[PDB]
């Protein structure tokens, strides 16, 4: 019986979710699952065995417009953002 | 029958039927309304039952040797006896 | 008198769509069930006429209209409606007796002599489809599409290749209105059907054939649920083929369209046990939990009309926040953290003993762990926490209560 109420728990109890609760849950579930992504695998994957070279193909040459157009077709194939392939590239 | 009417030298009736099939029927000029589905087999006769401000039926007999009671107002079964050697 | 007939159909479609639209959830089905009554009366009137070519095109769109209220409204078929179908065609036939083959296969023959009904027919043979399909008879299905479309196409054996050739007549000209038409039906069966095969497939371990048919569900109608579970369902074949970064992609386009982000995150707890990082898996279970906290049809058929209940071995299962607590607090202990899985452990056995005011947690069946070990399990991570006499007091709490259970409870007694 002390035991018992030894044993007796708390915030056991829950219930609803405010529906921002929802949104900011979702949002740190995609958080999650980007951090752990990675695009190196992901070329390795869908394209077979990255720098501005890589996209730019061996120093064709530096214009911004060309490497550009380059992200773009390098997104429309891997089905990702352009934004995080530029950030990727960049960051290496 | 259930009334008759008389615009000019034609004539209007309200009248019963009931079919082979285990249907009971109304008409007004021959416009079917208040279409019943019956649960017995082979309906022989119907007679109509007045019991108080409105709550008027139409009973009907089988050659099964058993009757329902349908309402009017909503052509709906509201009794299924059996045996019934005879029905008054 | 088709007039009237005709009318009443009309006014009662009408009705039963203002309901869809407009409405509460009590007035909604009031009005629906009132059309309903509507229609049966009007079958069994309609019924209560010998053959008539003329009435034909109604009596299939009527009966057409009241299996869709019925099995909308009861949100699944029934063989009640099968005998309805049974019922019709016996009356196409009596028109010029054993079973639903033959009856279709003779009945498609006098379609082919062109009685002006094809086009409530086709939308018929769309409804025995959709039956046949809740009630898992490929085999006769692919059998009636062959008869209907050229037997030519025999060897066809794909479904979704015959559904595909399947070509309603008519762009359905001034009839009888319907609450649906031939397309609109063949567009939830196609879908209905590749979705099926996919999950089939799936769990029966072909996830290279499974890519195919789970982008037709996509490449067609798809409600949008429909689309989350086509989603978690690509990361699960993904994650089996050795593609974990692309099976990410799909689950975090499903968490994004869904409101439904249960089966996903489950898929991400799996992607996480099967490389290795535990800190994310056990993350990811407790948004899980949180995301089990957080909880309209229409007169018409719906693609979630045809598809199963979940298997216990599908992508798609997610339990009680229950079951998935005992998950999160398992695979908490075995990763040793046994203070948080400790803590996780003792606000599962307060929701399951303490609850019997509140609405009753989740208990496992048969699959789910026995009650005890449960109690065993949570003593061994209070001992792993250094939380004896809390371990103490559960195990004299269990024997107080009522083996291998009980020696074990002496060892974890011991232990503490």
């Amino acid at each position: 019986r002390r035991a018992w109420a030894e044993l007796l728990a708390g915030r056991v109890k829950r219930e609803k979710y405010n529906p921002e609760r929802a949104q900011k849950l979702k949002e740190s579930a995609v958080r999650l699952l980007r951090s752990h992504q990675d695009l190196n695998a992901l070329l390795l994957e869908v394209e077979g065995p990255v720098i501005d070279c890589d996209s730019s193909e061996a120093y064709a040459n530096h214009s911004s417009s060309f490497i550009g157009s380059a992200l773009q077709d390098q997104a429309s194939r891997l089905g990702v953002p352009v934004g995080i392939l530029s950030a990727g590239m960049v960051a290496s | 029958i259930c009334a008759t009417e008389i615009i000019k030298n034609q004539l209007r009736i309200s009248l019963i039927a009931l079919t082979r099939k285990n249907q009971l029927i109304s008409f007004q000029n021959g416009t079917p309304k208040n279409v019943c589905q019956l649960p017995f087999g082979d309906p022989c006769a119907v007679q109509l039952m007045d019991s108080g401000g409105g709550n008027l039926f139409f009973v009907v007999s089988f050659i099964s040797n058993n009757a329902c009671a349908v309402w009017k107002e909503s052509f709906q079964v509201a009794a299924k006896w059996e045996k019934l050697s005879l029905v008054l | 008198c088709l007039d009237l007939w005709r009318e009443k159909n009309d006014r009662l479609v009408r009705q039963a769509k203002v309901a869809q639209n407009s409405g509460l959830t009590l007035r909604r089905q009031q009005l629906a069930q009132d059309a309903l009554e509507g229609l049966r009366g009007l079958l069994h009137s309609l019924q209560g006429l010998p053959a008539a070519v003329p009435v034909l095109p109604l009596e299939l769109t009527v009966t057409c209209n009241f299996i869709i209220l019925r099995a909308s409204l009861a949100q699944g078929f029934t063989e009640d409606q099968a005998q309805d179908i049974q019922r019709s065609l016996e009356r196409v036939l009596e028109t010029q007796e054993q079973g639903l083959r033959e009856l279709w296969d003779s009945v498609l023959r006098a379609s082919c002599l062109l009685p002006e009904l094809l086009s409530a027919l086709h939308r018929l043979v769309g409804l025995q489809a959709a039956l046949w399909l809740s009630a898992d008879r490929l085999g006769d299905l692919a059998l009636l599409l062959e008869t209907l479309n050229g037997s030519q196409s025999g060897a066809s054996k794909d479904l979704l290749l015959l559904l595909k050739t399947w070509s309603p007549p008519a762009e359905e000209l001034d009839a009888p209105l319907t609450l649906q038409d031939a397309q609109g039906l063949k567009d939830v069966l196609l879908t209905a059907f590749a979705y099926r095969q996919g999950l089939q497939e799936l769990i029966t371990g072909n996830p290279d054939k499974a890519l195919s048919s789970l982008h037709e569900a996509a490449s067609g109608l798809c409600p949008r649920p429909v689309l989350v579970q086509v989603y978690t369902a690509l990361g699960s074949c993904h994650r089996k083929m050795g593609n974990p970064q692309r099976a990410l992609l799909y689950l975090v386009a499903a968490l994004k369209e869904g409101s439904a982000w249960g089966p996903p995150l489950l898929e991400a707890s799996r992607l996480y046990q099967q490389l290795g990082d535990t800190t994310a898996e056990l993350e990811s279970l407790e948004l899980l939990v949180e995301a089990l906290n957080v909880p309209a049809p229409q007169f018409l058929i719906e693609v979630e009309l045809l598809l199963p209940p979940p298997d216990l071995a599908s992508p798609l299962h997610c339990g009680t926040q229950s079951q998935t607590k005992h998950i999160l607090a398992s695979r908490c202990l075995q990763t040793g953290r046994a203070g948080d899985a400790a803590e996780h452990y003792l606000d599962l056995l307060a929701l399951l003993l303490d609850s019997s005011e509140p609405r009753f947690s989740p208990p496992p069946s048969p699959p789910g762990p026995c009650m005890p070990e449960v109690f065993l399990e949570a003593a061994v991570a209070l001992i792993q926490a250094g939380r004896a006499q809390d371990a103490l007091t559960l195990c004299e709490e269990l024997l107080s209560r009522t083996p291998l259970w009980v020696s074990a409870t002496h060892l974890l007694q011991g232990q503490a």
